[PDB]
């Protein structure tokens, strides 16, 4: 199988900027590479064809370059139809995607507001313990979220889920959730998440102690 | 037989 | 112009089949091939299947191979994908796509569906569970204070959230669904509001879950901590 691999995979940028996606194959596929694009929750729409050839009804503005095994897209004058995420295909032996690039909204870098939640009286009578660190309203996406209980590292036992980028203000959200048993829950006081974003000059914590609050 | 072939 | 319409998305048990179809309109459907394309986080955008004009050449991918079956019905200009043995792993969006009109030595597709969701799971339909993220000392920053409700533990999706029955829409952020080992899925709605207010609002979120028939209102009490 070829494999198509595409680079950046968020690409960060400003209505009226030059931006160029680079995608590359694992063996030669000639020219026989197509992008389409895919704004969230619809169908892709094809773009270019042949590396080069533009689909009648796409903007100028999108044109394409290369062969053989690297090949480039490339938006001239970004416009606010163009934020999304874009897949080249070669179609030279079966049918293999890109993973994808997604354009975002570039704008200034917003730290995140760290917040704790405890587990609730009624789910712990349920017999599970779930504590949820929110990280709110960050730019960029990147952020790196550990918990660690009684100074000891978690692993295996958190999930995390971020939102789409905000319409308004261009933000990412994000959960953290640590999920224990009624009785682990129990035998532990110290409950922290550290938040490690490029807004932040160090690492910040936000802990609390069970049965206080 | 070529799967990417004419299949029209 | 051209119009591709998948149906018969559902949720399965793992080992049963489902059968999917594309009805076409706005081109002349038994002149073209056609592709099955899905779609997931786990696997990107994946191709399925391909059928020949005339419902004689098939190819498919290994991942699928022995497995699913890709017909057509040229009368109804209708495309359909037979699905058995279903796995968890099948679980995504299933996409219908036209081969397109470019002559040339190699062929590729044009046209997309909307897409039909095939979710693939032995859990049983569930309800969630609400519970409170109150408002505390440790969920303010600059007069403004975090409060939220953890929905857990409902199969299948979707669920929808809204705050004191949609009177409160700013600010709020409901997160995408986690699906849990245990095969039920969770999420959490947050919501932030003035601290000045925690004692002269009401806040309260409003969770609906219509697979299982069930609507749940939720009072997010603050803390005096």
């Amino acid at each position: 199988d070829i494999q198509m691999t595409q680079s950046p995979s968020t690409l960060s940028a400003s209505v009226g900027d030059r931006v160029t996606i680079t995608c590359r194959a694992s063996q030669s596929i000639s020219s026989w590479l197509a992008w389409y694009q895919q704004k969230p929750g619809k169908a892709p729409k094809l773009l270019i064809y042949k590396a080069s050839s533009l689909e009648s009804g796409v903007p100028s503005r999108f044109s394409g370059s290369g062969s053989g095994t690297e090949f480039t897209l490339t938006i001239s004058g970004l416009q606010p139809d163009d934020f999304a995420t874009y897949y080249c295909q070669q179609y030279n032996s079966y049918w293999t995607f890109g993973q994808g690039t997604k354009v975002e909204i570039k704008r200034t870098v917003a730290a995140p507001s760290v917040f704790i939640f405890p587990p609730s009286d009624e789910q712990l009578k349920s017999g599970t313990a779930s504590v949820v660190c929110l990280l709110n309203n960050f730019y960029p996406r990147e952020a790196k979220v550990q918990w660690k209980v009684d100074n000891a590292l978690q692993s295996g036992n958190s999930q995390e889920s971020v939102t789409e980028q905000d319409s308004k203000d261009s933000t990412y959200s994000l959960s953290s959730t640590l999920t224990l048993s009624k009785a682990d829950y129990e035998k532990h006081k110290v409950y922290a998440c550290e938040v490690t974003h490029q807004g932040l000059s160090s690492p910040v914590t936000k802990s609390f102690n069970r049965g206080e609050c | 037989p070529d799967p990417n072939a004419n299949p029209n | 112009q051209v119009q591709l319409v998948e149906s018969g998305g559902n949720v399965v048990q793992p080992g049963r089949s489902l059968r999917l179809s594309c009805t076409a309109s706005g081109f002349t459907f038994s002149s073209y091939g056609m592709h099955w394309v899905r779609q997931a986080p786990d696997k990107g955008l994946e191709w399925v299947a391909i059928i020949w004009y005339d419902g004689g050449n098939k190819f498919y991918a290994d991942s699928v191979k022995g497995r699913f079956t890709i017909s057509r019905d040229n009368s109804k200009d209708t495309l359909y994908l037979q699905m058995n043995s279903l796995r968890a792993e099948d679980t995504a969006v299933y996409y219908c796509a036209k081969a397109w009109y470019k002559i040339d030595d190699k062929y590729s597709m044009d046209v997309w569906g909307q897409g039909t969701t095939v979710t693939v799971s032995s859990a049983s339909t569930k309800g969630p569970s609400v519970f409170p993220l109150a408002p505390s000392s440790k969920s303010t920053s600059g007069g403004t204070a975090a409060l939220g409700c953890l929905v857990k533990d409902y199969f299948p999706e979707p669920v929808t959230v809204s705050w004191n029955s949609g009177a409160l829409t700013s600010g709020v952020h409901t997160f995408p669904a986690v699906l849990q080992s245990s095969g039920l899925y969770s999420l959490s709605s947050v919501v932030t509001v003035p601290s000045s207010s925690l004692g002269t609002q009401t806040y309260i979120c409003n969770v609906n879950h219509k697979p299982s028939n069930t609507k749940v209102d939720k009072k997010v009490e603050p803390k005096s901590c």
